[PDB]
């Protein structure tokens, strides 16, 4: 089979910067008919892959010319001209000269940007928990870049590390940021036995953090 | 997405 | 106008075969060959093989050979996938694509097939309102959330107030945590918006057949 490998897993990129990916295939791609069907797809956060270039260099309806195919035989390259946080996702060289089709491992470009605070809510549990004997404390860090923050839950002001569930959603294509979620997950009984709850965005470096409590018994 | 008219007969 | 519309995702049991189904609309479905992708965990892309409407031509990925079966119905412009003798590492999101003919033909992909290979019986998440520990803010703008707890399998599908409140929202990943997954959504709306107006979290699990509705209620204070 063909392998397709691209270079680099990942790029970083300033907003109006340009972008080079590389996609170099095991054999040549050129066909007997004198066509190289060399593709390259996007593949944007949520959704189906989208081929952007085929042949080469033939742009795909739709797409901006600032996208540029280039290469020949074994070497390929996708270049943007100048990126915009639209463009992020992942890429993908996939090659339809010889059977069976295979794809590169792709490319995610993410986009740089100024850094940003995380927008910092906590929640107690619902009514509805409580009443089924569940205790979750909720907390969202949204909108923050760079994508490198990390919570750190409290319970009466002492740290908790178990019961603690993380996610992360992908880079937002309008403003850049990353979110994440936090979830501390205890019995009603270990809820009802404490009173404040601290939610704090942490970092890895001696930075301030970003905090939020509340409490069961006020408001 | 991959080859134009890649189903070919023969 | 051109749309690949896949079957809805499926929990199935390993050992059994599973039919995906793709109704192709807008176009000759017999001038145009169709194409099938897996994609493992929204990494790696792997083709599976293809097949030609008009003449029946099926070519397979060597992979895949003895797992999958490409079939067509040309009554109803539908394109089958049979999976066969289904295992964990079949799991996954199955795609299919329509080819270009000419050179200058578009080519489309369906919107994907979700695949969960278990022995699990499927559980509805439960549902529960997020609203703020406190009475007041200083923000001008107020987050509200919804927690979608312990279902199986996946997906679900989250949309607030019906789907008119769409900007400022982030639904997460969902976790697996004791054989069941739980995700979490935010929205966030004008602090003058809130609680005058009411927010309320939708949330559909195909799996179970349930569609629910949580009003996100004020911390009386």
């Amino acid at each position: 089979d063909v392998v397709m490998t691209q270079t680099p897993l990942t790029l970083s990129v300033t907003i109006g910067q340009p972008a080079s990916i590389s996609c170099k295939s095991s054999q040549s791609l050129l066909y007997s008919d004198g066509k190289t069907y060399l593709n390259w797809l996007l593949q944007r956060p949520g959704q189906s892959p989208m081929r952007l270039i085929y042949l080469v260099s033939k742009l795909d309806s739709g797409v901006p010319d600032r996208f540029t195919g280039s290469g020949s035989g074994t070497d390929f390259t996708l270049k943007i001209s100048r990126v915009e946080a639209e463009d992020l996702g992942v890429y993908y060289c996939v090659q339809g000269t010889h059977f069976p089709f295979t794809f590169g491992s792709g490319t995610k470009l993410e986009i740089k940007r100024a850094d940003a605070a995380p927008t910092v809510s906590i929640f107690p549990p619902s009514s509805e928990q409580l009443t089924s004997g569940g205790a979750s404390v909720v907390c969202f860090l949204n909108n923050f870049y760079p994508k490198d923050i990390n919570v750190k839950w409290k319970i009466d002001g002492s740290e908790r590390q178990n019961g603690v569930l993380n996610s992360w959603t992908d880079q937002d294509s309008k403003d850049s940021t990353y979110s994440m979620s936090s979830t501390l997950t205890l019995t009603k009984d270990e809820y009802e036995r404490h009173n404040s709850y601290t939610c704090e965005a942490t970092h890895k470096t001696s930075t301030s953090p970003i905090v939020k409590s509340f409490n069961r018994n006020e408001c | 997405q991959f080859r134009h008219d890649s189903g070919y007969e023969v | 106008e051109v749309q690949l519309q896949q079957s809805g995702p499926e929990l199935v049991k390993p050992g059994a075969s599973m039919k995906i189904s793709c109704k192709a609309s807008g176009y000759s479905f017999t001038g145009y060959t169709m194409n099938w992708v897996k994609q493992s965990h929204g990494k790696n892309l792997e083709w599976i093989g293809l097949i030609n409407p008009y003449n029946g031509v099926t070519r397979y990925n060597q992979k895949f050979k003895g797992k999958a079966t490409l079939i067509v119905d040309k009554s109803s412009s539908t394109a089958y996938m049979e999976l066969l003798s289904l295992t964990s590492e079949d799991s996954a999101v199955y795609y299919c694509t329509r080819e270009a003919k000419r050179e200058w033909d578009e080519t489309y992909w369906g919107q994907g097939t979700l695949v969960t290979v278990s022995a699990a019986k499927t559980t509805p998440p439960s549902v529960y309102p997020l609203a703020p520990g406190s009475a007041a803010q200083t923000n001008s703008m107020v987050t509200l959330g919804c927690l979608v707890k312990g279902y199986f399998p996946e997906p679900v599908t989250v949309t607030w107030n019906s789907g008119s409140l769409s900007s400022g929202v982030h639904t997460f990943p969902a976790v697996l945590q004791s054989d069941l997954y739980t995700l979490s959504s935010s929205v966030t709306v004008p602090s003058s918006t809130w609680p005058s107006e009411t927010v309320t979290c939708n949330v559909a699990h195909p799996a179970s057949s349930t569609k629910v509705d949580k009003k996100i209620v004020p911390r009386d204070c």
